[PDB]
């Protein structure tokens, strides 16, 4: 895109993405456009300090993107960017980029502005330690779209993208947005929505419809990875794979005959990049049937309601609710579906063990915090709620009686 | 922080509903499971907020095991698909009167829910079997009036029509009596 | 192998350097010590990577990272007590990466702030005389036939403060006048030559010359700032000039390791010496001359009467119109360098800086010695051609 031609792509970009409410991406617009001018500057020999266009792969790997003018213009570029991170509730990468800057000043040696410069990072990781963990900080909800039809989209014809949606964006706001945006460009009537979620390509459409498939979807990550990403930036910063569950039950949808689909999709380039849109290419799903997702998902409500205790705040009305959903089972299956179908002694002779002794260990763990649970309800319940929670102990001695029988087994 | 009750016949989508909303993945596919009681957290006005919600039965044998959830609430909401006004007729005399002895005083806007069907000609042709089909926002909204509420909302289960400003007016009740 | 207990030694021969109020000696034990203990957890997989802080950390069993960390946090304490500011970034920069991996973050900000308190702490003291690093003597002791270390030991000594020449041989003498014999060591007061059998055996004698960390041409470029005139000083350079054999010499020895150092004084591995030309010693002094005003101008809060009296030496008998004498034929020309002649004369840019200085108590000692000037100026500068 040639040195003169892919700067000024940028820039305007960043203007662009700075007018709407695209901050962190025109943040990201300025961090990799000031990576591009490094090495066209390292392509003349002018002069980590000055090495070519990887020292900004530290702050993202889409920073190789831009390689296929001088000094004081390459720290006006990061130093119109560290502001735009501000602004982007990032405040994290704003060291990874002064890196830099500091090994120019520390090489015409100034002093005042290099101290005036470690402190704006020191007053960026003092206001983390209020933001991180306190969910305040939020980007969040990418969607998964999908475009299909030919002899309608010309550069976007069918390809997979994956939509940056900012804030607390639900599918209703861009569903309805695309839908509108679409249906008065092609005449109404003929946009369908296309809800489907699953991997659709038969094209089975009568070609006088336009399809746009859309999927709401999560970063996902492993085991492994899951230790590194504690808090709630390190899970946004630089995503390769996002996972959506999909149901595939036997005939239409909704304990032992449902099941779902996980199918991971990568982005390419890593998000957060210059344009909001980036697009899939695979999707690869790790099928589970009834028995593997009542492991995984009867151990999903396990860890949740273990998580509202070691929170300092616990707010009296999202506790109760969630135990209702553990205890007081209404207008829904029960916990204890799960256990007649995949743990009763006449079902669980073809299951194999193992996933039926890890089911054990989570049932347990999910009892006695379970219990833990219903103790803290006590402690802020207040006047009226306690003839309640009378009855949410009940229910909850009673879960315990029918788990006794379905498993044969004493349950304390 | 803010709790709110889902009352309303069996079958008038409540549960059906509240699924799909708080897990973004469009209705009757939504990824289903047990535990009932839902909660999400929303973009209103200019805050985000944390939105709770009480699942009830109209099921029948779940009366005088329903009312001591009620204790607590903030906003209440009544549900009635306009597709069966048996649900209807039944709501302004067994809802109403059941928030008038729990909580007799805070909001408790009645929402009509699967609108998208009062368009479909199959269920009009099932509808004209029996001669009855359409209720009415003009009744709608006179309906909930009458019934001293805040709001009626034409929302639909699937089409996402009518959806999200239900939730939101459910805590731009809170905000602005 | 071992001196893993002499991590020991130095965290002993740390507390006798603060002891001794000689602390730029001492942080250099802490580090060296983190050195040591950052090889031992390499190698057990839990190492020379402080090489930008000094390059003499070469010369480097329960342990932890909490006990790595403490040893840093103990010597950064010593580098601001030290008054060597420059240095507590470049250490306290690999510190960060495990606080961060470890993402303590109240930490990892309270540390990014003593950094700030560094650079910000530097560039007030920068540019003053506030900063006292020490003093640098050669010494030499020949007791070949008393207790000489190996043979004649010759070996440079740091003392701190100013203080020094007097100072440190009195001090010196008595302290080795009661082990050794008590007016039978010697003063050895001419520093050039010094071999042995040309003085006869009274069995002790030592040796003092004062010396500076001299740079060469390329190296006063990077060396501009004030610590760097006392960081990573391989060699110190003294000047032994004759003046007549009755041209000017001088020796500049090369000393093994690089200042700082654990022990105030470290052994030489080579004099070197040359006397000079000569017009060559005019090049010397000239220079040095154009310096110290361009020094005094620029500054800024200058020391006000410093610079009056700077000029006031620059005219005649003795002044330094010498190229009067070198001028009018004389040597290897090699453009005479009479252009660093031509640039000490743009030194009067002093006189305007002055000019701007003064109240208008002296409105006239300015006139004045702005006629002075003038008349040294071109009516002297006609030994060099046209004027300037």
């Amino acid at each position: 895109s040639t040195p003169e031609l892919r700067r000024t792509w940028l820039e305007s970009m960043a203007k662009i993405h700075a007018r709407n409410g695209d901050l962190s991406e025109a943040a990201m617009c300025y961090i990799h456009i000031a990576a591009l001018i490094a090495e066209y500057l390292k392509r003349k020999g002018y002069w980590m300090f000055s090495m070519g266009w990887p020292a900004f792969l530290s702050i993202t790997p889409n920073i190789k993107e831009e390689g296929a003018y001088n000094e004081n213009i390459l720290v006006e570029q990061l130093y119109m960017c560290v502001e735009f991170l501000w602004k982007s509730e990032r405040y994290e990468l704003i060291a990874d980029v002064n890196k830099p800057i500091i090994a120019v000043f520390e090489k015409q040696r100034d002093f005042k502005k290099l101290s005036d410069l470690y402190y704006d990072i020191h007053r960026s990781y003092l206001k983390v330690a209020e933001v991180v963990n306190s969910e305040k900080r939020l980007f969040g909800r990418y969607y998964r779209v999908a475009f299909y039809g030919q002899g309608f989209f010309e550069e976007e014809e069918g390809k997979e993208y994956i939509y940056k949606e900012p804030k607390l964006t639900g599918l209703s706001e861009i569903s309805q947005r695309l839908l509108k945006l679409y249906a008065d460009k092609f005449g109404a009537d003929n946009v369908k929505i296309i809800q489907d979620s699953n991997k659709v390509n038969p094209k089975d459409l009568d070609p006088k419809y336009a399809y746009i498939q859309v999927t709401y979807v999560t970063p996902f990550f492993e085991e492994k990875e899951i230790e590194d990403r504690k808090t709630d930036f390190e899970m946004h910063h630089n995503i390769n794979r996002f996972v959506f569950e999909t149901p595939f039950t036997l005939s239409g949808k909704k304990v032992a005959e449902q099941c779902k689909r996980r199918t991971i999709l990568t982005t390419s380039h890593l998000f957060p990049y210059v344009k909001k849109r980036i697009q899939v290419i695979s999707q690869s799903s790790t099928e589970l049937n009834p028995i593997e997702v009542a492991i995984d998902e009867m151990s999903k409500k396990v860890s949740e309601l273990n998580q509202l205790c070691t929170m300092e705040e616990v707010d009296m009305i999202r506790l109760q609710l969630k135990l209702q959903g553990s205890v007081s089972v209404k207008v829904n299956a029960g916990p204890m579906a799960y256990a007649r179908a995949f743990l009763e002694e006449t079902n669980a002779k073809k299951y194999p063990d193992n996933q039926v002794k890890l089911l054990k260990e989570i049932f347990r763990q999910f009892a006695d915090a379970c219990g833990q649970a219903l103790d803290v309800n006590e402690r802020l319940i207040k006047e009226d709620q306690l003839e309640y929670q009378e009855e949410l102990r009940s229910h909850y001695k009673d879960m315990l009686s029918e788990l006794s029988t379905v498993m044969n087994e004493q349950i304390t | 922080a803010i709790k709110c009750v889902v009352v309303g016949d069996g079958a008038v989508g409540k549960t059906c509903l509240l699924i799909s909303y708080t897990t973004n993945a469009f209705p009757g596919e939504y990824i289903p499971t047990v535990f009932d009681n839902y909660s999400a957290n929303v973009m209103v006005d200019g805050k985000p907020v944390n939105l709770g919600l009480w699942d009830t039965a109209g099921q029948e044998d779940y009366d005088r095991l329903r009312p001591l959830s009620y204790p607590q609430t903030d906003v209440f909401l009544i549900c009635f698909s306009l597709v069966s006004p048996a649900s209807f007729e039944n709501v302004r005399a067994k809802w109403y009167p059941e928030v008038r002895h729990h909580c007799p005083h805070t909001p408790i806007l009645l929402v009509g829910t699967k609108l998208d069907l009062r368009d479909d000609k199959d269920t009009i042709e099932r509808l004209r079997d029996k001669k009855l089909a359409p209720i009415t926002y003009p009744q709608g909204l006179a309906m909930a009036r009458e019934i001293g509420s805040v709001k009626y909302l034409e929302c639909s289960a699937l089409t996402q029509r009518g959806l999200k400003t239900v939730f939101d007016e459910a805590i731009r009740a809170v905000l602005c009596p």
